[PDB]
């Protein structure tokens, strides 16, 4: 009927559009959020370890007034 | 025009899937890490827990010791609705491991600070005594 | 196991000893054991469900770690109080994370006293419906976040702060702090596609203004007609704006019903909307 | 037909749900961008307290 | 270096000395050397593959380590051993976890607790088949986290407790909590599309009703078609509804087969569907 | 507790001891002691939201703490007058930082170093507009993240670099940048999905070639036409490529016009463009 | 300030004390002092960017500290050497690894053995080339994992156990592996929509069976037709069984071809189909 025809792909690409943009964002995200993950290997390291170095000065000093 | 816009953006509609699927693949990366994180946290906090046991030993200690193309058209929709579905799916497992998380940085940020004192007051105590 | 047993030998042994017991030294390692015990009762009242007297219990423990001065962890169990009442029937819910930020404030510790400080605007407002106090924390809240360059934060607790304002009749107030808070998210392009919505607050928030105003700032806001996003911001406001200049009550709750299609609107947009559609029955009438 | 004209919306609310997670994920790199200048930094005190507790040990114990 | 040695060592140390060995003090220190010994050793053994022989020699050192007091670092050892069991050849997964447990509730450690508990429900399920005991910890579990504020991982509990809770027939007793679950989800615009689901279970999940519990629900549900969103859910619903209030096991078990296009049926509508496709046959010709 | 008050008898105390104050001992922890003042003064300066009086205060704190042998939580404090300065309405964010660096860097504290690096040359390119030594931050920057294993920041950092040295004129370094984080890119087949914009951007920029470097530099591209996200890179470019090898800027202008529908071009990108939209019309005027 | 005078102080340092110099005392302080002192020169190596010098230094620092009796913080240098030697150009960056897994597997560190283990197996190939022993590694490590309860990270290992067992030549021991992530993926639905390229896989990799293997993967996938996921994956399986068994060399390459439109292949897809083309010319002119 055309007219229905036309109207039909105003609103299909308009609906095109949205869509590119929002896949737009997880391309940044897969960059942040692993930005994000290396951040956190070290944390995880730093932790852990500080256990041991904190659990090396707790002991001492329990076998320096025994 | 008309078919060049009829069949362009039904291509659109195809390539509409594998823009909301490549979506998933970003999204697994992110929760695969996501759930890994949270677990190596738990085993982090522990670290700040620790610490907040031992120091209050250890104060004690220095405390004691210092004193059909429409057809298709439509099944393309179809097949976004399944996978916005999904993206729903994510959002959620995005979400709830983010509250989940943010709450226990807060917890971290504590216990952290809490046991920071406790060292500079005890180094501050025991550089003295030092040698 | 004994709540009931613990709170009593925990008073009994929170005490500046004398006599004997005191000996050359007494204070600290002694009510400590008491904030210890303490913290043991509310816990299992906790699990008992009685909630006010675990809440009570720590407000006990927490207030006697301060007679050992050790504000950090003691503030810190103001915080498990404050979530007990919370989650709790009685109230103090507001009072121990007021004793929290006291401490964290004071102590230099603004990151952890915005963390609660915007809590406590959260209770203060879904509960005790005190907008005009939660504001004030909202946004002092925002400036400590502001202050780490803690953006993103900031910006949560300002649009709470605009949010509620334009609630309060503040709806130049509000627009404004969608201007700055429009102005200092644009460098970021994480932050672009959001900025949108920000214009369509502050163009919708009206103080009354018989013009421009929100004219002038769709007009500001850069548009595309090829945008997506866009057509979720201004490409209403546009229409909204002839159905007001022209006080015509029948093109602007129709543009409203259309756009209720391809992004609906959520109870705020609902709530200035009707506002505004009687302000211009509140123009044809007179 | 009419799902096309409807079906743009099944996105745009995404596109939305996105527009929050994009940002829930970056307010969290903030939380432990400064946890990461005061978690690390903590232990770093730590260290001068694994050399002040070792000297305490070689003259009293 | 083997483990086999050390195993050894350790027993050799492991006890409590008296007489003339004990001195003035016997002190805890043997039993930690021996604890230190047997996670050395449990340590090997995780590396040869032998899992049977790491979880049972860190089942040692945890058990030793509480005999020097220390429940704390015990616990967790108790994890270690837990996760040793779980991803074995024997069992025990289920008994070091209880025994974890019962010393982070005790010592007031329920954030963790929690942690450790889904993990528990997780297991009791997948692997002991044992819905009655893996629900009641789901939810007691689901409790802490509630007592912590964090709402999504309670959330997150919640859903397991009703989602296997309607298998259990317990039908009703599901519902209800995807109402509550349901109406703790509205005051977070971050939950929004998710409590489409909810409502899409509460009203499959029939507790031999015969009104419209179902279609009472469906209408508390504020949807508009074109939402999508919410045609993942309704839309079916309403045609149950009328399949179900006619005896006419042909619309139904029709819409379940059209339905299973737009959106795939888990296993749980999948037998749901099912005891509702017999509740119309029995009821037919009866 | 008045704030100049500290400031003061923090002077009073921060000295070598002499006389009968000296007595026996030294004081290593005179300094500390007034460290803590000025720390206690920066409070209330941070308070009153006075913030340049704060920063100057610690600057005296670290400065002092210096002088008495701790470079660790020296540093710290030479940080928090950094974001003193910074939030402040006064200058001086830049000379705490960079006192800051020196000292993560001597000790042995690169991840962090590399942290305030970043802050450093992103405020001497938004503040001071210095981006000649911003660069220099930023590529040293990101050296320090690319040794600590952290590839994702050490591009971020790359990406400043490359960014802002072809709005410089130095568009050949550019490319060769993005070269180089288009192949440490590659590596990590979680990264192939940002690998493209970097094609883009490179390909765009251009040193005056006038033989192919862009046409080779789209050939590299492994590009397959089906594909979505590599139409957002290379598609526009061949076409760019044409309409500059056919001395059309019309094609071109056009092309730039319609890609800006299915994405949006930012600002980097439009100023570029437009040099080249120059280039053309220049060449057929040359 | 001079690392080449500090590398000559530490050496005068790093000796066990003889004669007079040692007395009874040993000098497990000296030993720390010259690990402070390498350290400190590595430090500045890795400012310099000499890298190498960086390294070794790292290396001298480490081995020290193991004679010292500090095997943790030792290992920790050994990481930061191989982070040197990496982003270096001489060698050493597998032996620094070696050296710290060693460490950190005797001492009871799994988590971040594995963490190393990995990242020792990924610069074993894409450095040394040596596929064999990468696999090794790579699934030594998932075991590891696997047994943390990482699941996650486990499959994360196999994926590339596999990935690369079908590139040398191991079809079979490929498509087990792809069972075997395949069947430990469905217990988690955050994996559904993934474990179709795992039947993938497992379908087009061939041992050169002459039976139906294929063809049986391939049913005991759950498809239907609504579904578009499963579109990329066994609807295509199928016309490519049927075209290996019809000897239809062009079919298979034609299909490959239609294929690579709706789900665009990549390298490993590619080199695989080429192989399996290669069967089938070989089988038609035989």
């Amino acid at each position: 009927a055309l007219s229905e025809i036309e109207t039909r792909h105003s609103e299909i690409i308009k609906l095109e559009n949205s869509i590119r943009e929002l896949h737009d964002m997880f391309m940044d995200m897969a960059m942040l959020v692993e930005s994000q993950g290396e951040m956190i290997d070290r944390i995880e390291y730093n932790v852990e370890h500080a256990v041991d170095y904190v659990e090396r000065a707790v002991s001492d000093t329990k076998k320096a007034v025994k | 025009r008309a078919d060049q816009l009829a069949d362009e953006s039904l291509e659109s509609t195809r390539r509409m899937l594998q823009l909301v699927e490549e979506s998933k693949d970003a999204g697994i990366r992110t929760l695969v890490m996501l759930d890994e994180q949270g677990e190596q946290l738990d085993r982090v906090e522990e670290g700040m827990n620790h610490i907040n046991q031992d120091m209050k030993e250890a104060e004690k200690n220095l405390k004691d010791l210092g004193k059909a193309r429409e057809n298709e058209m439509d099944e393309n929709l179809e097949q976004v609705s399944g996978i916005i579905g999904n993206l729903r799916h994510m959002a959620l497992d995005m979400g709830n491991e983010i509250d989940t998380q943010n709450r226990q940085i807060d917890r971290i940020m504590e216990k952290a600070d809490s046991n920071k004192t406790r060292i500079d007051e005890a180094n501050q105590r025991a550089t003295k005594m030092l040698g | 196991a004994e709540a009931m047993a613990l709170l009593a030998e925990a008073e009994r042994k929170v005490k500046n000893s004398q006599s004997f017991f005191s000996g050359l030294f007494g204070g600290s390692s002694k009510i400590e054991e008491a904030c210890e015990i303490y913290a043991r009762a509310a816990n299992m009242f906790k699990m008992a469900k009685n909630w006010s007297a675990a809440g009570n219990a720590f407000c006990q423990a927490a207030q006697l770690h301060l007679q050992l001065q050790s504000k950090h962890d003691a503030a810190t169990c103001f915080v498990d109080a404050g979530n007990a009442f919370k989650k709790a029937d009685p109230q103090e819910a507001i009072n121990c994370l007021m004793r929290a930020i006291e401490i964290y404030t004071d102590m230099g510790r603004f990151t952890i006293a915005a963390k609660h400080h915007i809590s406590i605007a959260e209770i203060y407002e879904t509960e005790l419906v005190d907008v005009e106090k939660a504001i004030a924390h909202y946004e002092q809240s925002a400036d400590y976040y502001k202050g780490e360059e803690s953006n993103s934060s900031a910006n949560k607790c300002l649009l709470k702060v605009a949010g509620y304002a334009a609630q309060l009749e503040q709806y130049q107030k509000a627009i404004d702090i969608y201007e700055q808070v429009g102005t200092s998210a644009m460098d970021s392009p994480l932050l672009k596609y959001s900025a949108k919505d920000y214009f369509f607050k502050a163009a919708l928030c009206h103080f009354c203004i018989d013009m421009l105003n929100a004219k002038l700032a769709v007009q500001k806001y850069e548009e595309l007609f090829p945008a997506f996003s866009d057509s979720r911001e201004c490409k209403l406001m546009k229409k909204l704006l002839e159905a007001h200049e022209e006080q015509n009550v029948d093109s602007y709750t129709e543009s409203v019903k259309e756009y209720d299609s391809i992004s609906r609107l959520d109870q705020w947009l609902t709530t200035m909307l009707l506002r505004i559609k009687k302000t211009i029955q509140g123009d044809e009438e007179d | 037909n009419r799902r096309l004209q409807q079906t743009q919306a099944q996105v745009d609310e995404v596109v939305d749900i996105m527009r929050v997670n994009v940002d829930k994920v970056l307010e969290r790199d903030q939380k432990l961008s400064e946890l990461d200048d005061r978690a690390d930094a903590l232990q770093a005190g730590a260290s001068q307290f694994e050399t002040s507790a070792a000297k305490l040990k070689r003259k009293y114990w």
